[PDB]
């Protein structure tokens, strides 16, 4: 579990930059949507990346 | 003279058999940067969709594998493989939900 | 005599000079259309490599 | 459909053909340029025979 | 006449390192950008064609 909890936070401060954090209820179900939505994020953003670097090279 | 004129012999022969083998689109250079000249070969666009670059074959086979059609601008190639990675996620969670709904 | 046979063996030598200078550039394995493409992806590739 | 995919695959063919015989077209000026210099150094070599 | 003036340019762009020094290139053929201009049409086919 720590492992999950510490990727979302990193990807949330990420997200929000220097914009304080917004309190929610940690709990199983809320930390699984997020972790599916970070997992998601990040492999986009990569995808993303690569597609941009190559439209400059175009 | 009899030296040289032995290394001119058949000279006009010589040079015409080695062009016969010669790619001339290999010799049209571009210059993307204004200094560094590549051979338009070598330009991803032209490797990706010149019906006479050696890596035509491999690329056809590689756009019938990702569906792109051959009339496709060849930039749309990596646009369309994140768009297929995404369809590919979609399903997946269309998948768990409704196996989750069963 | 001697200077004209002089301009002879010159004129001879510098087309011999020029003629093998380009039959070393026209058997340039890069120029060749016969060229199998490389098997492996060139690290310079980088639309290939992404 | 599966007509219309048929005849759009043999436009594309002959496209192929067309660039084919423009490249014959390239190296035969090419090679007439080349014969013309040729003569001319050709031309030179019998002037200095002549001598 | 345009298809002479096309294959011209077309085959001057072939010879051509523009941006090299002319004291080191060794041309195709031993052919210059000038060798090609003699196989272009009379001038007044060209600006003919042109026109």
């Amino acid at each position: 579990m720590d492992e999950k909890s510490t990727k979302i936070i990193m990807w949330l401060k990420k997200m929000f930059g220097d914009k304080p954090l917004p309190p929610y209820e940690v709990n199983t179900r809320t930390m699984e949507i997020l972790y599916q939505l970070a997992e998601w994020n990040e492999a986009r953003d990569k995808d993303l990346s690569l597609v941009t670097e190559d439209l400059k090279l175009k | 003279i009899i030296q040289e004129s032995q290394r001119l012999q058949d000279s006009i022969q010589k040079e015409v058999k080695h062009f016969s083998a010669i790619c001339l689109p290999a010799l049209l250079k571009v210059s993307t940067d204004g200094f560094n000249l590549l051979p338009s070969r070598e330009l991803s666009i032209n490797r990706m969709s010149n019906t006479h670059a050696p890596y035509y074959g491999i690329f056809k086979g590689i756009y019938e594998s990702v569906r792109l059609p051959l009339y496709k601008a060849p930039e749309s190639v990596l646009s369309h493989v994140a768009d297929m990675k995404k369809q590919l996620f979609f399903l997946r969670s269309q998948l768990s939900s409704r196996s989750e709904a069963i | 005599v001697y200077r004209e046979l002089g301009s002879i063996v010159q004129e001879l030598k510098e087309s011999g000079d020029k003629l093998e200078e380009r039959l070393t550039m026209l058997s340039d394995v890069n120029l060749l259309s016969a060229s199998k493409p490389r098997s492996n992806i060139d690290s310079k590739d980088l639309t290939s490599h992404r | 459909q599966e007509q219309i995919q048929t005849a759009e695959r043999e436009i594309v063919g002959q496209d192929l053909n067309c660039e084919r015989a423009q490249d014959l077209c390239r190296r035969s000026l090419l090679l007439r340029a080349f014969n013309k210099k040729r003569e001319e150094e050709c031309e030179a070599l019998c002037q200095s025979n002549k001598k | 006449g345009l298809q002479q003036c096309m294959l011209v340019s077309e085959c001057s762009r072939l010879l051509t390192a523009d941006s090299v020094p002319p004291s080191d290139s060794t041309s195709i053929l031993g052919l210059d950008k000038q060798d090609l201009l003699d196989l272009l049409p009379p001038n007044m086919l060209v600006l003919w064609v042109r026109d």
